């Protein structure tokens, strides 16, 4: 048994049962090993969640690093988009990524993000703030829409509403246009505001 | 039902 | 039994056991009532989370509405700041608010937000997307803050953490400042982005 | 354990 196999069977278990069903205990059963054998690969559920999130980035986050010739605006836009793909790759994916700590194998990538953004004119503090804001926005966009998908099935259908007109036009527009367009519009607004700040400085 | 369909459309909560 | 007694016992239970611990079965036990007595006040866990989210907005979301005379920038900034305080008010607060939905009793507030933004020159569509973006960034901010607080106590200390220098400077800066400055800077990037877009139109 | 407290500092992950 190696760590790759443990991660792949845990990602298969995450899709079958969801994050709350993902226990070291059912993972062992699925691998054919005793529960204490897994300890050596993943010491507890947070270590397992960290490894699953990082495997989803290694598969899907194709813009983790800036690419040759990209502008900082194309790197931040593309980074948010491929981070969203990693969060959507598995059931409860964004819940698994929350609160993750990279390992040392990710440090070259993170140092290269900050070397690139400071080469492209940000201060180290504002490069931290821009990377922070893109990813937080992306996590909130995916988690809210994924939760809405489940929560809308758990509310009883009302006999009465009474909804005022601007609010009814707004929720109808949002639904018609879709949550992915909404995400791209907010992402663009962040990028435009980073550019305003970089100029003013 | 229009009312039923609207109640299912996302609405912000802040 | 009263709505206020059910909501305050449920928010105490949330702080004791977290969101996955919070079930209508355990709340009825906590209240000392049989499950059908509680069902009359709370039908299911989706109704209980929707009611806890609105209670936290009623206590802490001081800028749910625009103030008369306030600029649109100040409204959106103050709205995200107070919504952040509502999500921070309880254990797993952001997860409790994720995917919730106003009642009819809040529709007038949401209508007023839209009327306000459109009076100040936004299109309905861009007012919707400015509200959406600020709340999604704020939810993502607090979801990650809260889960980091949990996760950082679960993870064993690595023997040696050999970290490259820009990354170490950036995580030390964030730690020294705490989450609020990065939050405020991200929020200000969104507001600068909306202003570019509005001035343009 | 200054080293343990450093290991608890937040790091982004994207
Ligand atoms: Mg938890």
């Amino acid at each position: 048994l190696d760590k790759s196999k443990v991660i792949n069977s845990a990602l298969e278990l995450l899709n079958e049962v969801g994050i709350e069903g993902l226990t070291t205990r059912k993972l062992a059963q699925k691998l054919g090993v005793e529960q204490p054998t897994l300890y050596w690969h993943v010491k507890n559920k947070r270590a397992l969640l960290d490894a699953l999130a990082i495997e989803m980035l290694d598969r899907h986050h194709t813009h983790f690093s800036p690419l040759e010739g990209e502008s900082w605006q194309d790197f931040l836009r593309n980074n948010a988009k491929s981070f969203r793909n990693a969060l959507l790759s598995h059931r409860d994916g964004a819940k698994v990524h929350l609160g993750t700590r990279p390992t040392e194998k990710q440090y070259e990538t993170l140092e290269n993000q900050l070397a690139f953004l400071t080469q492209q004119g940000f201060s180290l503090e504002n490069a931290l703030y821009a990377l922070s804001a893109v990813g937080h926005f992306t996590l909130g966009s995916v988690l809210e829409d994924q939760e809405h998908q489940v929560a809308k099935e758990e509310r009883e259908t009302p006999t009465t509403d009474s909804m005022p007109p601007l609010l009814r036009q707004a929720i109808e527009l949002f639904d018609h246009q879709g949550a992915e367009p909404a995400f791209l519009h907010g992402l663009e607004s962040l990028i435009r505001g980073f550019e305003v700040q970089l100029t003013a400085l | 039902s229009v009312l039923a369909a609207r109640a299912r459309m996302w609405m912000w909560h802040w």
